[PDB]
């Protein structure tokens, strides 16, 4: 006879339990990365703001030199 | 299925999730665990189907 039957060795194991990976860095790592990015941005903004102040002083002194003719 | 069983449910081993607070969160977790136990029962059914008439 022929009928719907599982095979001679049966069917294989089937996973039925939860599997969460558990991934990412430790919280100290992202805190250190954020703090380092903050410090780098602070340093770059400091340098560029000082340069901008120097350029503004230069432009203002050019204006002061140009004033009497106007 | 565990206290007053019917046709072949006493021949299948599976777990019963039990909540702990009565909120909707525990019921949703119970439904997810019931899905997992349904997969387990389906595997047990596919590995234990006997020949015969219908």
């Amino acid at each position: 006879v022929k009928q719907d039957m599982p095979p001679v060795g049966g069917y294989g194991p089937i996973d039925y339990k939860r599997n969460l990976p558990r991934r990412g860095l430790s919280g100290y790592s992202m805190f250190a990365v954020g703090i380092g990015a903050l410090l780098f941005g602070y340093w770059s903004m400091m340098r560029w703001n000082r340069e901008r102040r120097r350029l503004q002083i230069e432009d203002f002194e050019a204006r002061i030199a140009l004033m009497p003719l106007l | 299925r565990k206290t007053q069983p019917y046709d072949v449910y006493d021949q299948v081993e599976f777990d019963v999730p039990i909540g702990s607070r009565g909120d909707c969160y525990d019921r949703y977790l119970c439904r997810v665990e019931e899905m997992r136990q349904s997969i387990r029962i389906i595997s047990q059914c596919l590995n234990k189907m006997p020949p015969g008439e219908i």
